[PDB]
RNA sequence: CCGAAGCUUCGGCUUCGGCAGGAGAGGUA
DNA sequence: GCGCATGCTGCTCTTCTTTGCCATCACGGCGACTGCCG
DNA sequence: CGGCAGTCGCCGTCTACCTCTCCAAGAGCAGCATGCGC
């Protein structure tokens, strides 16, 4: 769910060490759920064929 | 539920009975090798002594058998037995894996067919062939699309 | 038999296949590929071989 | 200068007693100098210290 | 700074510190400390809190104790451990492939009631592996390292889910402890409690209840505000107390006769016995403190009451109605609420100490079994201590822990970074965690509790995402195993200089503020409202008049590797990840060079890994050579330091150390005297500084290329050494003994000029593929011959001749001079492994240069391979006809989210040539805010940006129109940081200016020359003859399944029946087809696998009758031999 | 001569589909590393990293 | 063999009859191979009777050694003197009491 | 030059050699554009030694 | 099948000598 | 001078499963089954 | 008898490549070989 709170400044001001930490949570789930299809659609794929 | 086996067993020209043993095959040596372990000694083969204890049971059976002994100890000769053959035709399926050094499971003869890293999905569905080769690949911008 | 043993569940089909006698044709790519023949697709069909 | 050889040493991944520097390091130093030859054929120098 | 001698790295930190960071390798050290008993860790525990100075052996060796037999007439008892000396030292234990360990004593006493005797001695327990001063284990001569793990704590635990058909909240309770069995009370689709007991069936809690010795009456006089337990009291149909026991005993032993006196000594034997269940120490101090019972007394015994199952009840009832505050007769108010399993303040971590103490126990309960079950089949007047002990299973549980286990792992010395950070990781998985499987996607997100403890960038990138992290910089871990970390407290809206560390348990109940807060010369917030963090990691903006704590540093919440990447906040999460996980990569050049910009971490990073040489007092340096130092103390005693001179490391790379003092110094204490590996006068340096030009080229650096110059192959500037071993030893055998020797009857005499008197090489020898290295030859068996050849061969000549050869050679593509040679005998007295006679190594070294397919990076998440490399005459060069270093794309910047490196190429240009700004009509406004000592810079100055707070944008700006000219009076790159470069192939310029710098760039462990491989034919397997696998034994390469289906698609139905026959498996094809191809005739046509026949085979010891029929019936036989 | 004409095949896991195979017609160059067309990187789905 | 002419593969259920029938002798010690010599044992796991010689042409004793000899079975040990490739392809049974 | 490929003693060592002799190079052109199409270049070089 | 050594009529013949399996951890695309 | 006793040493197996040891094991789909309530 | 719902077990979870370490041992039963005693 969305943080109510936003990021302010962009990657040319830098942000601050608590914008820096929240914005850690959804760029660690995409990396940890493409490992995750990847092994899901390879099932599929030998299932299919 | 029940007709889809006892109608089987009745089209054909088979019978039921080939599910009692009373002979077990032994699989040609060449197939479970034993070698030095780097001019040391002989380390395990995994399938050379599940039928060490088939052997053993057996003749323990045999002896005991021809000898007079009473009712309940070659019951028990005979449960060990049948144990030993189970064990060796399907490790872990019933009871608890006959391990060996290191509390590591046994590997039967059916767990050489099953799973992804068995005969039919790694020796006959792929191989490892020759006139072959590997490297890192770069960009070459002179080269035509042949 | 031989096609669904080396997909999944090979003791089951086995023991299935042992009981019911079955005979394979072999007349398929995978089975084919296995016993080491020609498969019956592209060059390797009739008119063209 | 194509090749050097030093009294004592064998190859270049050692050290020689009584010098601060290792022959690899002493290598890399001379790989600085400049010279200036004539003739058509390799000549050599010398080089004693104490 | 802080530093006795250190380089001046001037700095554009505009915030002070208050703290320092501790010692980094005081996470592995103060473990061992513990367990080990001595008398440092000692004082550290009398300094605060001094009330129990209990070892880890020591609780171990008590809890054990005494040991009584069944009769009662004996017992034994232990205490007292205390160390020997170490018998070796390191390096000795690391040459003669030994462990580095020291005998242990304990002392035993045997009392006999019957008479009232007592004997005690002293007893032997064999020898103790023990840690080096860097924090690791010599084992078996390997360096090993052991690694914490994150395990979930014992104690109590609700819960709360949804229901599926009511929809309605569903509440349960879970016990769990150390070692024991397992409770679990909940609530039921109806208004019906339940108590499922060791994890079977499911009974209503009121047999529980009863069975504990409760009347119907009592329950109402208690629980006596919920109708689910008028419900449950009203259906239990076991009124009276023993029917409860008869059907506890019922549903948890089968098939038995219910027998009271057998449920009551069931019963206790589950749960209130010290024997069986151990709540332990964390687990009841974390059961006193959820359900607020008796709180104050010290903690002794450890084991389950009637007044904590009663309580946990209590709870349940109060959390399912909705009450929020609930009160225990004789307890404090405490909330009611549902805990979460991932926070970090349920987590604790085990260290090595409590990963060793376990393993010690398991041992010392086998050792207690057997001397309780020989202590009566001996006879008595000759029982004493010294015959009832067996030391076997203490051995034998130490040396598989040490051994094949998971948690102590090979130690990576590729750098002195990857060594530092191998030392310092948590690991979540392991005996008692979980599996890389099993494990889904909760258990591997950043929690609003990791701020300060773990760090939320450095980890994995493969299948082990987020179950691997590291420590923070100012992380400490408490006595039980939770992380702390500190904050200075604030008092009427002033700061503080007073730090208290809080556990993740304590700080949810404070605001918190944060690190970059403008705080005035007295100590007073300017911004009227600051950003803060409240209780459930909640982000607000509330006003600076309410908070209570404040951040120590703005790098508190990162670890050793990312506080050393320049402008980090400027980059993206998933590229700083590579950027710090590629730092650890580096290998060691032959010359080193520190950053143009740094961070200013890189001195203590390199001080506390260990591979430089520190002084540990203060004196005057007496002599200096390539090997050793001598310095001469004050008093009068001297000191002298040895150095490693082309040692090999763990991963083949060189430990060269070199000294960086004069003849006459003066030295203080804490001074590093030597340099390192990757080392640059005190200072970490992994890479080189380059010059660089952000643009396109003719499509050589397309899709991440690289193309470099020329000069840096004719230079030295990126190269490494590598150094190899090999061994080979000589035995006896059942005919004979092999013997190591020069004479070999097979072979000539051009390939043994390089062999000494002794069958060995000569060290400087120059040494190829197939080349020899040692001389040894095999006996085949000395005995009698045929009588007819006895007079034959007296007239011809008859020799011994059972000698064979084998010699070790060196393996396919390798090279390289001999710099050593170790021989061990059995003769000199020496370790030798039993039916052995001599040992010999060889080490062999090469030098590497860049080259094509080589990997280079950067500290921002560059990253690519060398395309190609041009001559210096090629390449694009400035207006003063100086060439670039390193060209890069700029179609990879924008759409990365890494701009850190164009500001970092910005200030390397800046601090490579030297500004000074002027004041004659007072300081700019741009530079108000800057240092007096960084208004004016001298050419190849060092500066330093911190993590997250450095140099602003306004002063790179402003300090990019500041820099001083060249030889001529030039300013090559004007104020954007852009120059005009011309063509070096074609000769016009540029027709736009071009961006241009200085860039850090390191080279990685990933070489070219290590991957390329060709085969043609070579050796095949056993079972099934394909061909072997893997580049070490000249192996094919595999052609999967995935690969059969493209071929299938295609329509190639001759291609692949040729890859899948003749050249596998096809034994009689095989000759066949090489035949062919030698004589020019035509292929010939496959035959049959041979993976077929040894499938049927293995179907046929099944008891499977399967046959291969032909058109007719009439099976094939199937096995050729005709 | 010996390779004047003579084809190879190049190859990239994973193959998820046909063109993760291709043949080509070498050239020898210097080096230890292989040369790809550019415009192949699509099918194979290369970078250069 | 040729691939060319298979037409069928058929499973079904062995009986002691056909394990009797595809078998080439029964093995009774459970020993398995001398240490010290290096030879294997008679009746065992590895036996040369039941399954092969282990090198070509040869047997158990010294009799026959040449390529001439073939197809003579040993009289007073009992191998048989051919190739060492039948060792992958000839099988044994074990006799339940 | 590998020592093992012209037959040389133990104790030597070969050492990478550049015999350039050259270390700068630079050109800077001015061009006469004036009308009337009467034009032409002016080169400068500048050479530096070792 | 390879090497060494003899005969060798140049097709080849003879003597001797010789092997490759599992578990765990980390990493790259 | 001879017989008996005890330690080097060949020499070939042997290694379980209770009232014990042992501690657990995701997550979804599917199908029998089995005691259990009516 | 006749439904019935929890339950308990069995099946499955991407490809290719590189580097390192470690893989049952003590107990027991003869079979002598030599020393010591009457
Ligand atoms: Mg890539
Ligand atoms: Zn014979």
């Amino acid at each position: 769910e969305f943080i109510p709170r936003p990021v302010k400044s962009s990657f040319r001001e830098g942000l601050t060490v608590l914008e820096y930490f929240i914005n850690t949570h959804g760029a660690r789930k995409g990396l940890a759920d493409t490992a995750l299809r990847t092994a899901d659609s390879g099932y599929l794929t030998r299932r299919l064929v | 539920k029940r007709l889809k086996v006892v109608a089987a067993f009745q089209q054909s020209g088979n019978s039921p009975m080939g599910m009692v043993l009373d002979a077990v095959p032994v699989i040609p040596p060449e197939l479970r090798p034993m070698v030095q372990l780097d001019g040391g000694r002989f380390a395990t083969s995994d399938l050379n002594d599940l039928y060490r204890r088939v052997i053993n049971r057996n003749n323990r059976l045999k002896r005991l058998i021809d000898l007079g002994a009473p009712e309940i100890i070659v019951n028990n000769e005979k449960r060990m037995l049948q144990e030993s053959v189970d064990a060796l035709f399907d490790n872990g399926r019933r009871g608890r894996p006959v391990t060996g050094p290191g509390n590591r499971p046994l590997k039967s003869l059916s767990d050489l067919l099953k799973g992804k890293q068995g005969r039919f999905r790694q020796n006959l569905l792929g191989k490892r062939v020759d006139y072959s080769g590997r490297s890192v690949i770069v960009v070459g911008p002179q080269l035509k699309l042949h | 038999w031989l096609s669904a043993a080396s997909f999944q569940e090979t003791t089951r089909v086995l023991t299935d296949a042992a009981i019911n006698c079955r005979s394979d044709k072999l007349n398929g790519l995978k089975e084919n590929v296995i016993i080491g023949k020609l498969i019956p697709a592209g060059t390797g069909i009739n008119r063209y071989r | 200068v194509t090749s050097i050889r030093i009294d004592g040493v064998l190859h270049e991944f050692t050290t020689v007693p009584g010098v601060k520097e290792d022959v690899t390091e002493i290598i890399l130093n001379l790989k600085s100098l400049v010279v200036s030859s004539e003739e058509d054929e390799p000549v050599t120098m010398y080089l004693r210290k104490q | 700074n802080s530093v006795p001698g250190a380089p001046n790295r001037v700095s554009f930190a505009k915030l002070r510190e208050p703290l320092e960071v501790p010692g980094l390798l005081d996470v592995q050290t103060d473990s061992f400390e513990w367990l080990i008993g001595s008398p440092r860790w000692r004082e550290s525990a009398a300094e605060r809190g001094d009330v129990n100075p209990v070892g880890g052996l020591e609780e171990v060796l008590y809890e054990l104790s005494p040991i009584e037999d069944f009769s009662g007439s004996m017992s034994l008892s232990f205490s007292d451990p205390r160390f020997d000396d170490v018998k070796a030292p390191v390096d000795e234990c690391k040459d003669k492939d030994m462990t580095y360990a020291a005998p242990l004593f304990v002392t035993a006493e045997f009392i006999n009631n019957n008479t009232g005797e007592i004997k005690s001695q002293t007893v032997f327990m064999g020898d103790f592996p023990m840690m080096t001063e860097k924090g690791t284990f010599i084992i078996n001569g390997t360096e090993r390292v052991v690694v914490s793990q994150l395990v979930r704590s014992p104690g109590v635990y609700f819960d709360e889910t949804i229901d599926k058909s009511t929809d309605k909240t569903l509440h349960s309770v879970k016990v769990i402890p150390s070692r024991g069995a397992w409770l679990e009370f909940d609530v039921d689709k109806r208004d019906t409690v339940g108590v499922r007991i060791d994890r079977k069936r499911r009974q209503p809690v009121t047999v529980l209840l009863k069975a504990l010795g409760w009347t119907s009456e009592q329950i109402v006089e208690r629980f006596g505000f919920s109708e689910i337990m008028r419900s449950t009291l009203e259906k239990d149909n076991t009124v009276g107390t023993d029917e409860a026991l008869l059907d506890i005993y019922r549903k948890l032993r089968p098939g038995e006769p219910p027998t009271k006196e057998s449920a009551q000594t069931l019963l206790e034997n589950l749960f209130f016995k010290e024997k069986r269940y151990d709540l332990a120490r964390v687990g009841r101090y974390k059961v006193n403190k959820k359900l607020g019972l008796h709180v104050g007394e010290p903690i002794t015994s450890s084991t389950l009451t009637e007044e904590d199952v009663v309580a946990t009840i209590e709870y349940l009832v109060r959390l399912h109605e909705g009450q929020t505050t609930m009160t225990v007769p004789g307890g404090v108010e405490v909330p009611v609420e549902t805990d979460d399993i991932d926070h970090f303040g349920n987590r604790r971590l085990r260290t090595v100490g409590e990963l060793i103490q376990n393993q010690i126990r398991v041992g010392m309960s086998r050792m207690e079994r057997v001397v309780r079950e020989r202590m009566t089949t001996q006879d008595v007047e000759a029982i004493t201590p010294q015959t009832l002990i067996n030391i076997r299973p203490v051995v034998a549980a130490i040396k598989e822990f040490f051994g094949t286990s998971q948690l102590s792992q090979f130690m990576d010395q590729n750098n002195p970074l990857s060594g530092l950070t191998h030392k310092r990781r948590l690991s979540a998985l392991g005996p008692g965690g979980l599996s890389r499987e099993r494990a889904g996607l909760e258990v591997r997100d950043v929690h609003p509790s990791h701020y300060g403890r773990m760090c939320p960038i450095e980890t994995p990138e493969g299948p082990n995402i987020g179950l691997i992290g590291s420590l923070s910089v100012y992380a400490r871990v408490n006595p039980f195993g939770f992380i702390e970390t500190p904050y200075r407290k604030v008092v009427d809206g002033v700061v503080s200089d007073e730090i208290v560390y809080l556990t993740a348990d304590e700080e949810d109940r404070h605001v918190v503020a944060q690190a970059n807060s403008p705080i005035d010369a007295d100590g007073r917030f300017v911004e009227p409202r600051v950003l803060v963090r409240r209780k459930a990691g909640e982000v607000e903006y509330v006003p600076s008049s309410e908070v209570d704590y404040m951040d120590v540093s703005p790098r508190q919440m990162v670890s050793v590797a990312t506080a050393m990447i320049p402008f980090l906040e400027h980059d993206d999460a998933n590229r700083a990840l590579m950027g710090a996980n590629m730092q650890r990569q580096a290998v060691p050049l032959v010359r080193s060079e520190a950053p143009l910009v740094g961070t200013g971490m890189e001195l203590r990073a390199a001080i506390d890994a260990g591979d430089v040489v520190v002084a540990e007092e203060s004196g005057v340096i007496e002599e200096v050579s390539a090997d050793y130092i001598t310095v001469m103390h004050d008093n009068g005693t001297r000191r002298t330091y040895r150095m490693r001179k082309f040692a090999r490391s763990n991963h083949g790379t060189c430990a060269n150390q070199c000294p960086i003092v004069d003849a006459g110094d003066r030295v203080e204490a804490g001074q590093v005297i030597a340099d390192g590996p990757c080392t640059d006068d005190g200072e970490m340096a992994l890479g080189k500084n380059l010059l660089v030009a952000i643009m396109p080229w003719e499509g050589h650096n397309y899709e991440d290329a690289i193309i470099l110059s020329n000069r840096l192959v004719e230079e030295d500037v990126l190269t490494s050494i590598h150094i190899e071993e090999h061994e080979i030893d000589a035995r006896d055998t059942k005919l004979g003994a092999e013997e190591i020797t020069r004479d070999i009857p097979n072979i000539s005499d051009e390939v043994l000029a390089d062999l000494d008197e002794r069958g060995i090489v000569r060290i400087g020898a120059e040494v190829r593929d197939g080349d020899i290295l040692v001389g040894k030859v095999t006996p085949k068996g000395e005995t009698e011959l045929t009588p007819e050849e006895r007079l034959l061969r007296a007239i011809f000549g008859e020799k011994a001749r059972e000698v064979r050869d084998t010699s070790l050679k060196v393996p396919h593509g390798e090279s390289g001079k001999v710099i050593g040679i170790r021989v061990f005998s059995r003769e000199d007295e020496d370790e030798l492994p039993a039916g052995v006679n001599e040992l010999v190594r060889v080490y062999v070294a090469q030098k590497r240069k860049i080259s094509d397919g080589d990997k280079l990076a950067g500290r921002h998440g560059n990253k690519g391979v060398i395309g190609k490399i041009l001559p210096v005459e090629d390449m694009p060069f400035l207006a003063d006809g100086t060439p670039v270093d390193i060209i890069l794309n700029t179609h990879g910047v924008p759409r990365r989210m890494n701009i850190g490196q164009i500001l970092e190429t910005h200030l390397g240009w800046c601090a490579h040539s030297g500004w000074k700004v002027d004041a004659a009509k007072g300081v700019p406004d741009w530079a108000a805010r800057l240092p007096d000592e960084l208004l004016e810079a001298q050419p190849n100055a060092i500066v330093s940006t911190p993590v997250f707070d450095g140099a602003q944008e306004a002063e790179l700006q402003g300090l990019l129109s500041c820099t001083l000219p060249n030889r001529d009076g030039d300013v090559l790159v004007d104020a954007d940081g852009k120059a005009m470069l011309f063509d070096g192939r074609s000769g016009e310029p540029f027709p736009y200016p071009v961006t241009v710098g200085y860039m850090y760039i390191m080279k990685l462990h990933h070489l070219v020359d290590d991957k390329i491989h060709a085969r043609s034919t070579g050796p095949y397997s056993m079972i099934t003859q394909q061909p072997l696998g893997g580049k070490a034994q000249f192996g094919g390469q595999r052609f999967g399944e995935m690969e059969c289906w493209a071929m299938q698609a295609y329509g190639a139905a001759y291609t692949l029946q040729e890859l899948l026959t003749i050249k596998s498996d096809d034994t009689v094809g095989r000759v066949k087809v090489y035949e062919a191809i030698v004589k020019g005739e035509n292929i010939p046509e496959p035959g049959i696998p041979e993976s077929f026949k040894v499938l049927l085979k293995e179907l046929q010891s099944l008891c499977l009758n399967v046959e291969v029929l032909s058109s007719d019936g009439a099976a094939i036989e199937l096995r050729e031999g005709e | 001569e010996v390779i004047a004409e003579h084809p190879v095949l190049l190859n990239r896991a994973p193959t998820l589909h046909r063109l993760g195979i291709q043949a080509f017609e070498p050239m020898l160059v210097e080096g230890k590393a292989i040369q790809l067309h550019p415009l192949v990187c699509e099918a194979f789905n290369a970078d250069f990293d | 063999l040729d691939v060319n002419f298979f037409d069928e593969l058929r499973i079904g259920l062995a009986t002691a009859e056909d394990i009797r029938q595809w078998s080439y002798g029964e093995v009774k010690k459970p020993e398995t191979i001398n240490y010290r010599t290096l030879k294997p044992e008679k009746d065992g796991l590895f036996c040369e009777k039941i399954f092969g010689p282990t090198r070509d042409w040869e047997c158990y004793c010294g009799k026959y050694k040449r390529v001439r000899f073939k197809g003579i079975i040993c009289e007073r040990c009992g191998v048989e003197v051919t190739r060492a490739k039948v060792r992958r392809e000839r099988m044994g049974h074990i006799e339940l009491a | 030059v590998q020592n093992r490929a012209s037959g040389a003693e133990i104790g030597r060592i070969p050492v990478d050699s550049i015999y350039s002799p050259v270390l700068k190079v630079t050109y800077k052109v001015d061009a006469t554009r004036v009308e009337q199409r009467t034009d032409f270049d002016k080169l400068i070089l500048d050479v530096e030694t070792k």
